[PDB]
């Protein structure tokens, strides 16, 4: 038997800025957002899902320097919580 | 410690993990078969070096191990190639037996998508978002099907520096 | 003195559908999504944030009918949790 | 009891919000100033009548009410008539004395965006999604700085169903 399924389902997207902004990169310490991306997914991958983690990283960049970047999380249709479990 | 596999990822307890109907389920550590790809362009036939990419894919790769999965880096690819290796990453066996999948892109960028090695503003090699999606659905990916797909972009997506001013 | 904004922060956008597919709605009843968000807006304002929220509303979808649909959350920049604290 | 202002929604108790740093400030209830917008298209020029929308702006309208927004509700108009509509929202001064706003957009829609009254396949008339953030933004409404802005819209987004088959 042959049953129906979303087409578009459990997806989640972050890019690095807005539409329309750029994005930073330092030339020996990395791309800001992925160094913080992996700083936050360390600290918060054990207590907080993907989507709130994504949040926090979007929450540390919210008072802008000289090179300011706003990541977005874009075309969401997780319809749970995604807990990473490190250790499990 | 970090000498684990989890390395600096701080871990979640088994006390934690109880207290945590509305979450994603989790397949066996002992049986499971996490993937990830990483594709990275640093060189480019028009557009600047990407200095400093290396510690990108660097901390990506080790993180993305310390969760669990096994990580494919490809680096320098056309727009066209990018669509390949997209494709063959949907056919992997090991999203079968896995729970989840992260995706990541890490290269110049515009306002259409990101660039491949070959872009120029004359003669444009980008790879939309629209089309990431579409190779990792249902339909072209049942592997997946039920299962968190989390797709990471570092790219500039347009000129502009992102801001306005304003008075106190 | 003047300061830096960002230019785009503190949006949510929440869509009927996944890019490409319809949305439907009902002669009488009116528009499923729309429904379906009041009735999960009127349970959950009290004790969820709008992002947990709208993902209540994406999995109250998830069992595709004749008719199925997947509501999306989209170009999401809040840097915080949003909670309607209903009666305050 | 649904007598009250709030309606059919729960309230949410005085121990409720002591139990929930990371949650956007809520403005005094005695003077604030919410605000909400209700743009839907019914009647159309060439597209089919939109039967029960009626019922849509009933519940919609009732709702952001019981939330504590004032809502401003209008019908049937061109991608044109509804910027000129999002202009005025974005330059009302009860945005300075808010902490939030909604915007609910319905209408016949499109892969591209929102379909206007005036919609043929021949003369588009469409209202991108981007145009409704641009308007809102800290540049076009600097009023509604640091403040959540919560766009809701019912629309199709192309003509396919969104369902793939798969075999148990």
């Amino acid at each position: 038997a042959i049953k129906k399924a979303h087409i578009e389902k459990d997806f989640i997207a972050f890019c690095s800025s807005t539409p329309d902004n750029v994005s930073w990169r330092h030339p020996t310490m990395g791309s800001v957002f992925i160094g913080r991306l992996i700083e936050h997914m360390q600290e918060y991958a054990c207590s907080c899902d993907v989507e709130e983690i994504f949040r926090k990283v979007r929450f540390s960049f919210e008072q802008p320097d000289g090179r300011a970047q706003m990541p977005t999380t874009e075309r969401v249709t997780l319809t749970r919580c995604f807990y990473l479990f490190p250790g499990h | 410690t970090s000498s684990g596999s989890e390395g600096n990822v701080k871990l979640c307890s088994l006390e934690e993990a109880q207290r945590i109907a509305e979450i994603y389920p989790i397949m066996d550590k002992s049986s499971r078969t996490r993937l990830a790809l990483i594709i990275c362009n640093e060189e480019f036939d028009s557009i600047p070096r990407r200095t400093g990419a290396e510690v990108d894919i660097t901390g990506m790769t080790m993180l993305l191990q310390n969760l669990g999965y096994s990580v494919d880096v490809k680096k320098n690819l056309t727009a066209s190639d990018m669509t390949t290796e997209l494709e063959a990453f949907a056919h992997r066996p090991e999203h079968k037996t896995s729970d989840s999948t992260f995706l990541v892109f890490m290269s110049h960028g515009i306002r259409e998508g990101i660039c491949g090695k070959k872009h120029s503003e004359q003669v444009p090699d980008i790879l939309q978002l629209n089309a990431i999606f579409n190779m990792l659905n249902t339909k072209n990916c049942p592997s997946l099907k039920d299962k968190p797909k989390v797709i990471i972009i570092q790219a500039c997506r347009g000129d502009s520096p992102g801001v306005v001013w304003f008075k106190d």
